[PDB]
């Protein structure tokens, strides 16, 4: 997250860690069992971590449960980060306590000027390297698909929108895929991609949730 | 030492934060960075054994 701040101790108690002996995406938990990601965070071993604000230290609150299953989503393009999405089902239920517990599922598509917050322990610099231990949390609109059509001609899908300022300064960046953009308390965004990380008219493309509400429905049925 | 062992690393657009191997040329080894989980240039490797043997 380029241009954020500290969030608060465990105040984003549904972001999740993922870790395959380092942390490589975000996630955030749906359900007890459940975490939605990014498609292009898959691997065939995952461990979630849950109830994390420093991700260097074993504070006390941490669950570490592995992933039993990983299902990306099947249409997952990865030349166009289309259906860039991706359920986790944990081997084990999540204890829900202050520091641990769920985030709703969008009832509706994302609305323009909408004020979101977005979390992550990616990289807090524009250029170079400054990967956080604090986890980062950064306030951001939802850009019509104009401006965002604008800024990446012919690359947004209906399942695709943009957050951020054509401005630049302030982004998510790597090490944040997979995490919450959140809305009026509803997850409507997965960190997707975008060119560079907080660069002018180059704001963060995320997935669109509410797409997928069906399918992750389904999967989860289909896997309980 | 192939020709792409010269490209610089190359992050692309994804952002997930996945270690990576590159042959950096000037230093004449092999070096760690953040690869973001699309768009794979070839001087990418998943670990440092590879790219020492094809750079
Ligand atoms: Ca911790």
């Amino acid at each position: 997250i380029v241009g954020g701040y500290n969030c608060e101790e465990n105040s984003v108690p549904y972001q999740v860690s993922l870790n395959s002996g380092y942390h490589f995406c975000g996630g955030s938990l749906i359900n007890e069992q459940w975490v939605v990601s990014a498609g292009h965070c898959y691997k065939s071993r995952i461990q979630v971590r849950l109830g994390e604000h420093n991700i260097e230290v074993l504070e006390g609150n941490e669950q570490f449960i592995n992933a039993a299953k990983i299902i990306r989503h099947p249409q997952y393009d990865r030349d166009t980060l289309n259906n860039d999405i991706m359920l986790i089902k944990l081997s084990s239920r999540a204890v829900i306590n202050a520091h641990v517990s769920t985030i709703s599922l969008p009832t509706a598509p994302p609305a323009t000027g909408t004020k979101c917050l977005i979390s992550g322990w990616g990289n807090t610099a524009s250029s170079g390297a400054d990967y956080p231990d604090e986890l980062q949390c950064l306030d951001a609109p939802v850009l019509s698909q104009a401006k965002c059509e604008a800024s990446y001609p012919g690359k947004i899908t209906s399942n695709m929108f943009c957050v951020g300022f054509l401005e630049g300064g302030k982004d998510s960046c790597q090490g944040d895929a997979g995490g919450p953009v959140v809305c009026n308390g509803q997850l409507q965004g997965v960190v997707s991609w975008g060119d560079g990380c907080a660069q002018k008219n180059k704001p963060g493309v995320y997935t669109k949730v509410y797409n997928y509400v069906k399918w992750i429905k389904n999967t989860i049925a289909a896997n309980s | 030492r192939p020709d792409f062992c010269l490209e610089p690393p190359y992050t692309g657009p994804c952002k997930a934060r996945i270690i990576r191997y590159f042959y950096n040329a000037k230093a004449g080894l092999c070096q760690t960075f953040v690869y973001g989980g699309c768009r794979a240039k070839r001087n990418n490797f998943k670990s440092a054994e590879d790219c020492m043997r094809t750079c």
